[PDB]
């Protein structure tokens, strides 16, 4: 039910959120 | 910021980068402002990190005209589960641009304009309140540019 691509994009998104704050 | 211009710049930049488009139009040459330049640069870094961690993004997109909007919305809704942040917004732009690239690759160029509209719609209806509450795109440019 969870979208695998959405989770992958989210993972990298959260990596970037940390790095730049 | 004009949301429509931001989407057009980033997608156009990506389509040129991947060799699908050349010449006049949004995305051609340098970005018109620091916001566009910042989004281009972090988007490039994002797509590189994504490919290294998983695999190439535009090649897990399986695109048809009848399913594209549904799939765009499903992926985006999962991406933003728990709330937006700036990194997830970059993810969203990269995904939308990759959907456009894959549409051109699969000889469905008319989807490019549709996907851009869907991006603008999603930004203005799902993400606009968070963006404004968080200092707007000016804040993004300061953090990421």
């Amino acid at each position: 039910a969870a979208d695998p691509l959405g989770q992958a994009l989210r993972a990298i998104g959260d990596e970037f959120e940390t790095r730049f704050r | 910021p004009d949301t429509r211009a931001l989407v057009a710049d980033f997608v156009g930049y990506k389509l040129r980068q991947k060799g699908y488009v050349s010449g006049a139009g949004p995305g051609e040459g340098p970005a018109a402002d620091p916001l566009g330049q910042a989004l281009r640069a972090i988007g490039d870094e994002f797509e590189t990190r994504f490919r290294r961690t998983f695999s190439d993004l535009a090649a897990q997109l399986h695109v048809t005209p009848g399913s594209a909007q549904q799939r765009f919305t499903q992926v985006s809704d999962e991406l933003f589960q728990g709330g937006p942040n700036w990194g997830r917004l970059v993810a969203f732009f990269v995904f939308g641009a990759a959907l456009c690239a894959e549409s051109v690759n699969k000889e469905m160029e008319p989807l490019v304009g549709q996907v851009q509209e869907w991006m603008v719609e999603y930004l203005e209806t799902r993400l606009a309140d968070w963006i404004h509450s968080s200092g707007g795109w000016a804040e993004f440019t300061a953090l990421y540019g």
